[PDB]
């Protein structure tokens, strides 16, 4: 089966601050995931489609890249409304098997 | 803009044959190319997926561990599409979600998900 | 259709008679159906007809347009007491054409 | 001073309908639409502007999900490949390409059949298939054929079809000269990647349309109006091979040598229509390039197409840069970009040659110009001669005002 | 059916010319009984929606409810000869279902 | 036909409803074809029947005789608001060919005149 | 004030009318009907109170009819046994019961097959047939199988069924919760002497259903909630061996020891059902007791049924009177109380062994209390599942007064 594994579990660091989470895929799915942002509560939306292609309506602070089975988004700005959990997820056939989940802390 | 709403009981009992809706408003159950996807999001860990269904040929996938329970059905009438799920035990619990995928134009056979629902908490108790 | 039965007499008795009134199974019952879907065609066509004209269906009719002498004038009794629609159709045989067209232009200006 | 209620009124309105099957005379592999080919009816009308927009159609997502419904029953009755999971053994094939194909081993509770080096996951010696659990395999039964026929598509009582004859006419806009018709012409649709194939052709100039021409992602279709030969040829010999698990049609050996399938095509009848789409392209004023597909995975950065129930993969890349063209064949397909589904699509013995033009082109915007192919929509393929087709509902109870007495 | 030649053309020319008005074959024939049916299903699904409202049948009917004012008024010849069938369509289009309603009324009253 | 949901209620709601509104596959359209066509036939027998009375299309046509009280009894106020057609259909068992003859020459005599 | 005609009035009145076939997918006899499966249709009819006479009900006369026109059109192509009245040389054969069965030869114009001893008149050794001359014997043909197959009845335009969905409801009386329907369930019809075999089901508690409940000629039936496992065996090989008269399909020797047949009958289910029904036959007064029939000849005092095409006759006297039940095999009858033909009915080769249940039993009420079964109207035993249907034709020309011109 083809599992997926995020790491690290949180990190901490501050409003403005660049944000990086890292996600390892078990074999090579080429460019085949998407990232998506859960804030506390509701339904998630997606954030990043194709690890390369934006989304209509997200800002440009968020930009994605990776290749093969590593894979690395990062943030050029941590607003108020960006404080939430992030889940890669793979779509390289069935099952679609979501990430472990990362969360973010405001010391 | 395209919104999903879901319907269903709230406090459900083990071991009987589970049942959810969902409505879908504004865009069709056809449409050009979509998956009506089931996905479910336990409180504790990242979500998983159950099955989803073709938009016209109706046909269907399920995930490699819950093989004869689920069993997903849509009719043309009302723009809504429905689920069934047997032996719902202690594990089948927390919140449901009816989410929407459309195809990717980089890749062939790649879907991904992009409009969601509201989540409803399916209870699990005595 | 088949009310042929009260020719030969004088339309009076016809008005009052008229008044009171395996695959080869399958290719069979198709072939049946196909032949009363065209029964039922002609039926509305003539109905189509019937109604254009103004009497809109129905058994006996009462156009406004009046008799013309021109059109082989005789007195009652000679054709509602001792013949047939043989020898009336076949006397009315000549302009018939010109007897429903000039039908259907009295009956639209009364209605307009 | 009256109301009055009219009969027969000509006139029309936006609807819904349910269209049937119509075909010409014979004997995609029909048996289930009707083949009528009554007298064509050809009405032209006069002073009569109505506006089309084949982006928003209708019959387009109507017969999409008839040719899908006619697809998935007519693979129905065929068998399935589901207990196929026993490990293969796949040791190497059996002068350039020769690592496309090894023929490996099965159990079947022993024998052997070729296969290719693509249609088999890389599982790092011992093999498996792209997907045999949760994914089943579905064969094609040979006893039809799926080649593209020609059908009509005609509307029941009550609807009709607007035909425009306005050869310079794009997508939208409105239409002059349109012509009410109960059925379509001959069209021959034909299913394929950054290509038209088969199709209906237009007359005068260039002719382009979009839908809104400005977005990067909405696709960009050109009907060309000189025809392409392209024919193509398949270098290969092959064999037959039934294994009991249930024929389990498929090919067994190679008689001969192994030569990857490749051709040429036409060199100044490319040049004179690139030459042709090239200039238009600059209007509607920046610099024109051509540059191939962005990437990602197969059936969408090379061309595909068929021939005679064989899928070919032609490498057509260096097509859209600066003429032979590298073609991979696969009997492995997903097609209606199903997951969960797929089709064996077994080959035919013998070399394969089929004759066919060139109608269209796929293009695609590329943002931040770069117009580059892709899109792998066969909505746009079968919209391109649908362009000139739109149902209508008509409602002949019309009210005029007069005086009646 | 067939009769869309008359559009876009004059109201009166249009007027006078509505007044002068193995297997294949058994599924060929399953099909074209099938339209044939459905087609006289329409004619007389229309030819009853117009005998109930007072018509029964014909081509031109006149109704005993008179026109109203409110319904855009205007003079006899600024319709019946400038244009088509297709501005009065889009005119009476706002309020089509008052007038069916309406006439409905009128003829229960008779 | 099928109407018959609107049974067994207040004929007021029917009549608001009313002026609101491979071989065994072709065997069986064989069927539901042929029930229809009879049905269609059925409605043009009744549509004759009606228009021979006067009455051509016309769904909701009243007469060419007024009523007679000594037929049966009660008014609108208390049989459109408390009871079906049940009752109706049996109190028009005693008299029903006469009902329908006494409408035909009634009709027949605004023929003539 | 004045008359008023109306269209499409929600009324219906009783008439005679004919059903046509209906059946599920298919591939007694059937090849004479049509199959159609289409959805359950139904509307519900609340507010209406409508009257139910399943006795008088003209639906079970013309099934009855049509099953037995079906079964003369099958039954003629078959060939006749008029001239066998040749004299028989019955012997006797050599564990209990050895005297009913006897070695007879025929001159046939020299062979010999085995009979049974009541198929034939003891003529006092030399024996005959048990009717050859003045009543025909007509054998059914081997190329189709008489049993029980679920089939449906549908009505055609202008009739409609009316179901009562209320369990508690006997024949006679309103039905206040009923519905009409387009198409019955899947009935299976079969055969039964004293019980009803396979059939439908009732819910709720125990129900009684009769005519007039005092005359004793009336029959009485009950139908019964839970179904009795009832499915018996037959310990018998036999052979079978053709002699040419015309081919003479029957058995000729036998192979192996004769046992004992008998039918499976549970203790604690029987006395639970016969509790049940105990509970309620004392009401409607006196105490109740059970007893054997009357008398008379076979196949009236007896319960008979059939297993996969072969009839059993099994003494069930013991039953009502405080399992095993021993059983007589008889393959010459005269079926649907016919004088003058006669079935020959050969059986077959091996063991059978079918699975039924216990749905309904026969009551008869003796004169001069004490409930006997039988009555031998087959009519019951087809009505038991037919009082929830009934035809009825629509006419809608509703009249009521109001204003007019
Ligand atoms: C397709 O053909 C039309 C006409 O031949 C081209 O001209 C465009 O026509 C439209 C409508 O007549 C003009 O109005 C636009 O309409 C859209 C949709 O309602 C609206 O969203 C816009 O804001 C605008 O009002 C449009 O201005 C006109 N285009 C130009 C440049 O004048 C059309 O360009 C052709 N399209 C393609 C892709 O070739
Ligand atoms: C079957 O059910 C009915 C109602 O649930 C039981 O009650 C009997 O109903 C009838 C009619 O409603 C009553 O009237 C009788 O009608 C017959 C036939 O018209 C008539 O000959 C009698 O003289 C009498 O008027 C009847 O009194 C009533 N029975 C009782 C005891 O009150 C009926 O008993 C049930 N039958 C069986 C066998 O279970
Ligand atoms: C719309 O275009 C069609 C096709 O060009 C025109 O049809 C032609 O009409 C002429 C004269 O009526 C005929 O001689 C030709 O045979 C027709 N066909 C072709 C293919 O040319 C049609 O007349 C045009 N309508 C209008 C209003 O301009
Ligand atoms: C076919 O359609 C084109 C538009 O696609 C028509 O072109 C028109 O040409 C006139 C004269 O140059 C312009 O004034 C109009 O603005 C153009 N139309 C549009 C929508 O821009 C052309 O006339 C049409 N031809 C026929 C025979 O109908
Ligand atoms: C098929 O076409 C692709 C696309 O052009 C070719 O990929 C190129 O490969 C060369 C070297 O192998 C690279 O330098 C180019 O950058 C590649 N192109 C792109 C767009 O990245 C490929 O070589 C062709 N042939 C085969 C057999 O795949
Ligand atoms: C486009 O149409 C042509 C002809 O209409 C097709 O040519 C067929 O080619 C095969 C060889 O593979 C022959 O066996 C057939 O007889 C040809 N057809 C006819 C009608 O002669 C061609 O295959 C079509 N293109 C595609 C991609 O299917
Ligand atoms: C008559 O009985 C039937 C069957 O019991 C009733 O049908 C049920 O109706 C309820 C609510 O309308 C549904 O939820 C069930 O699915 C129906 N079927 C069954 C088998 O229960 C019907 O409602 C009853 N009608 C009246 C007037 O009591
Ligand atoms: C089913 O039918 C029975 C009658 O067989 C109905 O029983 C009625 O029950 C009420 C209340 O006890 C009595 O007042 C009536 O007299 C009974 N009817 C008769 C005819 O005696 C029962 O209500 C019906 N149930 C449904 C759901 O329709
Ligand atoms: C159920 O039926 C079987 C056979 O139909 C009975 O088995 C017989 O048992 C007796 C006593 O043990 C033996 O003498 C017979 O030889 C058995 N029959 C056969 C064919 O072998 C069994 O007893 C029955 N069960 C009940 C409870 O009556
Ligand atoms: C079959 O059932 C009958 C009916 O009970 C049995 O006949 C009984 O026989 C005994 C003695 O043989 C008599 O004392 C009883 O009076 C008879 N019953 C009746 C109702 O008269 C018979 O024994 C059973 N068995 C066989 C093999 O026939
Ligand atoms: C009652 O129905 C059952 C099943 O519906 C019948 O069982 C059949 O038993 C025979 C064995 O003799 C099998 O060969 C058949 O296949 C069974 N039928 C089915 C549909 O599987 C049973 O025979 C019926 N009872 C009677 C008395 O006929
Ligand atoms: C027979 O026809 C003649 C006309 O040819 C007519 O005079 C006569 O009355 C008719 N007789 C009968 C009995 O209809
Ligand atoms: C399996 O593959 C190996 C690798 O070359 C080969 O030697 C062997 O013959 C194959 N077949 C078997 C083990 O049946
Ligand atoms: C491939 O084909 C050769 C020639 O027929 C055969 O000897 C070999 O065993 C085949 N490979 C496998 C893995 O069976
Ligand atoms: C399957 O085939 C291998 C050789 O490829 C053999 O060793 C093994 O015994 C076979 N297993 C069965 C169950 O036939
Ligand atoms: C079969 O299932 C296993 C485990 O679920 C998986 O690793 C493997 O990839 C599947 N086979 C294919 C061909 O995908
Ligand atoms: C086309 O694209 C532009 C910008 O990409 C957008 O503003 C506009 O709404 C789109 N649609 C139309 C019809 O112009
Ligand atoms: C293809 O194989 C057949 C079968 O042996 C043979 O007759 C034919 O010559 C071969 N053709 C080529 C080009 O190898
Ligand atoms: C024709 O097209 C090819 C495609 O790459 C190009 O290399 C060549 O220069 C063109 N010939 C011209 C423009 O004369
Ligand atoms: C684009 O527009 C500018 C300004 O009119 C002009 O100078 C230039 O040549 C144009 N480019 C093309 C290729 O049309
Ligand atoms: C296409 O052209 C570019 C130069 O712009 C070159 O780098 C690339 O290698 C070419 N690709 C092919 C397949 O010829
Ligand atoms: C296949 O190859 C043979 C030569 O072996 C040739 O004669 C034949 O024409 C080829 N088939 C096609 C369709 O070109
Ligand atoms: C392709 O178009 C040319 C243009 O005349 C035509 O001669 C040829 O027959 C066409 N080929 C096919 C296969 O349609
Ligand atoms: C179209 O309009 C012009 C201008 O009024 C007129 O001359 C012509 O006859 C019209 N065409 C038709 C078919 O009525
Ligand atoms: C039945 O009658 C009751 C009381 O008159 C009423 O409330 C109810 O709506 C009626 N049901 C129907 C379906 O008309
Ligand atoms: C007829 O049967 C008797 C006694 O079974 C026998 O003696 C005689 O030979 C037979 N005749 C023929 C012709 O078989
Ligand atoms: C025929 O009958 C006689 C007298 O009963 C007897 O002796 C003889 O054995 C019988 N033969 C046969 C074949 O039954
Ligand atoms: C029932 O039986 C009694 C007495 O046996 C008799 O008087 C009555 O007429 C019979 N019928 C009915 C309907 O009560
Ligand atoms: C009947 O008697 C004959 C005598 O030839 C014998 O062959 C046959 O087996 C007997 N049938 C039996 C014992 O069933
Ligand atoms: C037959 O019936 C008996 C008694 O009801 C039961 O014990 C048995 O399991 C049944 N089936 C068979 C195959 O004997
Ligand atoms: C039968 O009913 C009568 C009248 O109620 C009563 O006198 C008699 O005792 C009852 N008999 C029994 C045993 O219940
Ligand atoms: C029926 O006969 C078969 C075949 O010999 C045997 O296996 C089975 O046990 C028998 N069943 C009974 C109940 O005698
Ligand atoms: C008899 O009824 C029981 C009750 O549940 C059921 O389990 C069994 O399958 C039935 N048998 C037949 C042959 O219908």
């Amino acid at each position: 089966d083809i599992q997926m594994t995020q790491s690290p579990s949180s990190l901490s660091a501050s409003v403005g601050d660049t944000v990086t989470i890292t996600c390892r895929a078990s074999q090579s799915i080429s460019t085949w995931l998407a990232w998506y942002q859960q804030k506390p509560g509701k339904a998630p939306k997606v954030l990043i489609y194709s690890a390369s292609i934006l989304q209509s309506g997200v800002p440009s602070r968020f930009r994605g890249s990776g290749s093969g089975s590593d894979f690395t988004l990062t943030i050029g700005s941590l607003q108020i409304e960006d404080f939430a959990t992030y889940f890669c997820q793979q779509y390289t056939g069935s099952p679609f098997t979501f990430g472990g989940g990362t969360k973010v802390e405001i010391k | 803009q395209v919104q999903l709403q879901e319907s269903g009981p709230g406090v459900v009992k083990p071991s009987e044959t589970l049942s959810l809706t969902c409505a879908v408003s504004g865009d069709s159950i056809k449409s050009a190319y979509q998956y009506w996807n089931w996905i479910r999001q336990p409180r504790g860990k990242g979500p998983e997926w159950i099955g989803g269904v073709y938009s016209s040929s109706d046909s269907t996938a399920y995930n490699p561990s819950l093989e004869s329970r689920v069993s997903i059905s849509r009719d043309t009438s009302n723009n809504r599409f429905s689920l069934n799920l047997r032996s719902v035990t202690a594990t089948d619990t927390a919140t449901y979600f009816c989410a929407r995928s459309v195809r990717d134009s980089r890749g062939w056979g790649r879907y991904f998900l992009d409009t969601w629902g509201q989540g409803l908490l399916v209870t699990v108790s005595s | 259709l088949g009310f042929l039965g009260a020719a030969g007499s004088t339309m009076g008795a016809a008005s009052n008679t008229l008044t009171v009134q395996m695959l080869q199974l399958g290719v069979w019952g198709f072939k049946q159906l196909q032949a009363r879907v065209l029964a039922i065609e002609r039926y509305l066509e003539v109905q189509q007809l019937l109604g254009i004209w103004g009497c809109s269906g129905k058994l006996i009719c009462c156009t406004a347009v009046p008799w013309n002498s021109s059109w082989s004038n005789k007195s009652q009794e000679d054709i509602w007491d001792n013949m047939t629609w043989m020898q009336w159709d076949r006397e009315i045989g000549n302009y018939t054409d010109t007897i429903y067209r000039l039908l259907e232009e009295s009956q639209f200006q009364q209605e307009i | 001073l009256w109301v009055t209620v009219y009969y027969g009124v000509p006139v029309w309105k936006e609807a819904k309908t349910t269209l049937f099957c119509a075909s010409d005379a014979k004997a995609w592999a029909t048996h289930a639409c009707v083949p009528t080919d009554p007298n064509p009816q050809e009405m032209v009308l006069e002073n009569v502007t109505e506006n089309f927009n084949m982006w928003k159609n209708d019959m387009v997502d109507q017969m999409h999900e008839d040719i899908i419904s006619l697809w998935d029953q007519s693979l129905k009755p065929c068998v399935k490949l589901t207990p196929l999971c026993v490990t293969l053994n796949c040791t190497n094939v059996n002068n350039n390409m020769k690592e496309e194909m090894k023929n490996c081993s099965f159990n079947t509770t022993k024998e052997y059949a070729l296969f290719y080096r693509l249609d088999i996951v890389p599982l790092n010696s011992e093999y498996r298939l792209i997907n045999c659990n949760t994914s089943t395999i579905t064969q094609i039964c040979p006893k039809v054929s799926f080649d593209p026929i020609p059908i009509h598509y005609c509307a029941p009582a009550g609807y009709a079809i607007l035909k425009c004859n306005n050869k310079t006419f794009n997508g939208t806009g409105p239409c002059n000269n349109v012509s009410t018709v109960q059925c379509t012409h001959g069209i021959k649709p034909v299913v394929s990647t950054q290509l038209l194939l088969n199709g209906s052709l237009a007359e005068e100039e260039i002719i382009i349309r979009s839908e809104n021409l400005t977005d990067n992602a909405k696709t960009i279709i050109v009907h060309l109006n000189e025809s392409v030969e392209i024919n193509c040829t398949r270098p290969n010999n092959m064999t037959r091979k039934s294994i009991r698990i249930q024929t389990f049609y498929a090919l067994g050996d190679i008689i001969g040598d192994i030569r990857q399938p490749h051709c040429n095509i036409s060199e100044a009848k490319w040049n004179k229509t690139l030459q042709r789409v090239k200039k238009k392209l600059k209007e509607h004023n920046k610099t024109i390039k051509f540059a191939p597909s962005s990437g990602g995975d197969l059936e969408i950065t090379t061309h595909s197409f068929n021939c005679r129930g064989e899928f070919f993969y032609c490498n057509t890349s260096k097509l859209f840069n600066s003429i032979t063209l590298p073609c991979r064949i696969k009997q492995i397909i997903n097609m209606w970009q199903e997951v969960g589904r797929a089709m064996y699509a077994p080959p035919i013995a013998g070399n394969i040659t089929c004759k066919s033009n060139i109608t269209g082109l796929l293009l695609t915007r590329d943002g931040g110009e770069t117009f580059r192919p892709g899109g792998g929509d066969m909505r746009d393929n079968w919209r391109s001669e649908l362009y000139k087709y739109k149902v209508v509902e008509i409602k002949p109870l019309g009210i005029a005002p007069t005086k009646c007495k």
